[PDB]
């Protein structure tokens, strides 16, 4: 907020919005999996499995 | 009469080890060079490895 630094070192704590809303279409009773690639480091990846359901805001634990 | 002819033959070996001084000052430059490549392109030849990030994926016609 003060500088333009955009570092991620201790302390510091920042969330990721992938917004897929007309250009891909997920639905209920799906498997879908996000792919992380930082430049150096571990390589992750998220599974999780839509719901039955859909409500205005889902958690997936 | 002596000193007439030690100075022919003084000439001549003069002449054999300065032709030989540059020979042997050329080539010496040459070896210098050949020896130089070779470090550089042993040190290039370790660095230049290659990594396989994330899955493999399949696609099925």
């Amino acid at each position: 907020d003060t500088t333009g630094d955009t570092l991620l070192e201790q302390g510091e704590l920042a969330e990721i919005t992938v917004t897929l809303a007309p250009t891909i279409t997920l639905s209920t009773n799906t498997d879908f999996i996000i792919e992380v690639k930082p430049p150096a480091g571990a390589v992750f990846s998220i599974q999780r499995t839509t719901p039955a359901y859909i409500e205005t805001v889902n958690d997936l634990q | 009469i002596t000193a007439l002819e030690t100075a022919i033959i003084l000439i001549a070996f003069v002449v054999v080890a300065s032709v030989f001084a540059f020979t042997i000052l050329s080539a010496g430059t040459f070896s210098t060079e050949r020896g130089k490549e070779a470090v550089y392109a042993g040190l290039s030849e370790v660095r230049s490895s290659i990594e396989i990030k994330g899955s493999v994926v399949i696609i099925g016609e």
